[PDB]
């Protein structure tokens, strides 16, 4: 993904998976393996949320 | 643990969203939460860290919604 | 003696610093697992304070002022408390440097004098009614919230209730009794109305009739209880009187209507209203007219009510509402339809709607203004210390242990926003004294700048009455000498 952005001819590098079997990086949307924009999306959402609300709870002495 | 409690809810109000991702979106606060405290570690306020967070995360969509 | 200074000192101190990072709209929230299983989770300073267990009197002291803050104005709940901790652990300095503790109270009451008239006389006031200004302000307290969008369908209703009435109490100032408020469970916030005088949200149900223009109205507390000689003769009372809304109280006996009662009160199908909360009793009187008489051998033709208008109409659709107009003196407390299907738009509506009450009210009470984040304590710290300076007296050092201790909430509130509390508190008493009054912290787009951009804004009556007691309060803390049980 480093030549993603540091070669501009290279753009359709960037959905190289993880290829479970052999253990290797795979071109992954030619494999098929995909999720939901939505799903990712608001998953990150809600990491960056509980993170944050986590993060504030934090000025106690015990 | 009450913090416990909390990321629990929020994995259970995601999963009641959209289902697949608790794992994930659970995985990825403790991450967070660990790299935070690192941070604070060396005499960096939560609340940068926090408006850091969120602008990070505001670029992340917009980076995967032209990706 | 001292001994006990000492650890009414730390006790209140102590318990000042639970809340001391709490303040500013970028407060940190708090858990405190102290009790039998509370998952306390908040940044309020005032619901933190009054949960926290109280042991010390000190602590009960700080309480007070918190509760006393609260009520007056309503804001600076927590600055008060963080105030009153500062000047204590100031005094401490002055207590272990043999100074007895009259003088401090006494240098304490006269850099209060300083403090409230020069914050009032080169702030900022407002001159003429100016309701786009209390707008501003409101917005600047009723958004960034859930409530942010909400603000154009609450902050003007107010100001509607405030224009239709104001009210000669305080120095012409609108109290908290323009117009009686209501609140029913479900529709929608955009069901919002104001009305005129009495209204009532108890469940009736007549399949008669309950609409009559000269609605005589009374009040007879005395209901059915199990023993004929008390239960039909309030009926023949009403009949001669001809009363047709008459509310029911149950502080006799639960069985307030029976059955035969209520056919008996078929026969003109009165208004039945049960479960009226005690507080609103008697503003319900005040309202009418009527006394809250609980015998029906006092009730005569002089307890009869004033009213227009009085329908059990489903308002909203599925509201049903008594609305009575053309009253002796209604205006209880300011009127605001809590409708809405979502439980957050009920609660939070409602906290938002008396913050803004209680906003609008401290600015009519004294039509001075000044500009909030840390810029009126700044400027107390510089000039009460210019005073002490020109102060003669061995209080002088008294004076300006004062106005150093006033430095806290600056401090804290740039902390709170990730700033270097001590380079940036120190670069705004700079360009403040170099330049102008408006200087303060620019909390939420990371920065320091003046007000012009921010324009926070804040009345100043929350700032004189938290500078006021909490002043009143280390005086009476420093006054202590012996505190003895065993009464
Ligand atoms: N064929 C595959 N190859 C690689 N990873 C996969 C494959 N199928 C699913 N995954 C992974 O599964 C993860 C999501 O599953 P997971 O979150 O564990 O489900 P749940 O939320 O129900 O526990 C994704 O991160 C994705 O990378
Ligand atoms: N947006 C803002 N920018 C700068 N300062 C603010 C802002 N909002 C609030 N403040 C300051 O922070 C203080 C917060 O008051 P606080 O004691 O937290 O009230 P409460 O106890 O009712 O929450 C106020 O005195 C105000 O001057």
């Amino acid at each position: 993904h480093n030549e993603a952005q540091v070669n501009p001819e290279r753009k359709n590098l960037k959905w190289i998976g993880l290829d479970l079997s052999n253990g290797k990086p795979r071109d992954n949307k030619q494999a098929g393996v995909f999720e939901p924009t939505i799903v990712k999306v608001k998953s990150l959402k809600f990491a960056t949320e509980a993170a944050i609300t986590i993060l504030r709870i934090d000025d106690l002495i015990k | 643990h009450p913090a416990a409690k909390v990321l629990c809810e929020l994995a259970d109000l995601q999963d009641k969203e959209v289902g697949d991702g608790t794992t994930s979106v659970v995985i990825i606060a403790a991450e967070l939460l660990k790299n935070a405290d690192e941070l604070v570690k060396q005499k960096i306020h939560p609340t940068s860290v926090i408006s850091g967070y969120r602008l990070a995360c505001k670029e992340a969509v917009r980076y995967i919604n032209e990706n | 003696p001292a001994q006990i200074r000492f650890s009414n000192i730390s006790a209140a101190k102590a318990v000042a610093d639970a809340i001391r990072t709490s303040l500013g709209p970028k407060g940190m929230d708090k858990m405190i697992q102290d009790g039998k299983g509370d998952v306390t989770i908040t940044n309020d300073g005032a619901t933190i304070l009054k949960q926290m267990q109280v042991l010390h009197p000190a602590a009960r002291m700080l309480v007070e002022l918190s509760k006393a803050q609260d009520i007056e104005a309503g804001d600076g709940t927590t600055s008060v408390v963080i105030i009153a901790g500062s000047l204590l652990d100031s005094c401490t300095k002055l207590l272990q440097k043999g100074i007895h503790p009259t003088i401090i109270s006494e240098s304490f009451q006269k850099a209060l004098e300083k403090g409230i008239e020069i914050l009032t006389d080169m702030s900022r006031p407002v001159e003429l009614s100016d309701r786009e200004t209390l707008l501003n302000s409101a917005t600047t307290s009723l958004n960034s919230k859930v409530v942010s969008q909400y603000s154009s369908l609450l902050s003007p209703m107010s100001v509607n209730a405030v224009m239709k009435v104001i009210d000669p109490a305080t120095a012409t100032s609108v109290d908290l009794r323009d117009i009686k408020i209501v609140k029913k469970l479900g529709g929608t916030i955009d069901d919002c109305e104001l009305v005129e005088g009495l209204v009532l949200t108890q469940k009736v149900s007549n399949s008669g009739i309950t609409r009559v223009e000269k609605a005589k109205i009374g009040l007879i507390q005395f209901c059915l209880s199990a023993p004929r000689a008390y239960i039909l003769n309030l009926v023949k009372q009403i009949k001669k009187t001809g009363c047709n809304v008459l509310l029911i109280q149950k502080s006799i006996l639960r069985d307030a209507l029976s059955d035969l009662a209520l056919h008996f009160l078929n026969k003109m199908k009165i208004m039945v209203i049960k479960d009226i909360e005690r507080e609103d009793i008697e503003f319900i009187c005040k309202t009418i007219g009527t006394k809250p008489v609980a015998h029906i051998d006092q009730f005569t033709a002089d307890m009869l009510g004033s009213a227009e208008l009085a329908e059990e109409v489903n308002l909203n659709g599925s509201g049903k509402l008594l609305k009575i107009t053309g009253c002796a003196s209604p205006g209880k407390t300011v009127t605001i339809v809590v409708r809405g299907s979502n439980k957050l738009v009920i609660e939070e509506a409602e906290r938002s709607i008396h913050d803004a009450l209680c906003v609008i009210r401290c600015l009519v009470k004294k039509r001075a203004l000044i500009a909030g984040g840390g810029a009126p304590e700044i400027e107390l710290a510089l000039r009460l210390t210019e005073y002490s300076r020109t102060l003669s007296g061995m209080e002088s050092y008294c004076v300006r242990a004062f106005a150093d201790a006033m430095e806290v909430i600056p401090s804290t509130l740039a902390e709170n926003a990730g700033l270097n509390p001590i380079s940036t508190v120190t670069e705004l008493r700079n360009r403040h004294a170099q330049g102008e009054k408006t200087a303060g912290i620019n909390v939420r787009k990371g920065g320091i700048s003046n007000i012009l951009e921010e324009l926070v804004v804040q009345p100043l009556l929350v700032s004189v009455s938290a500078l006021t007691l909490a002043t009143e309060t280390v005086r009476s803390i420093l006054k202590i000498d012996d505190v003895v049980n065993t009464r």
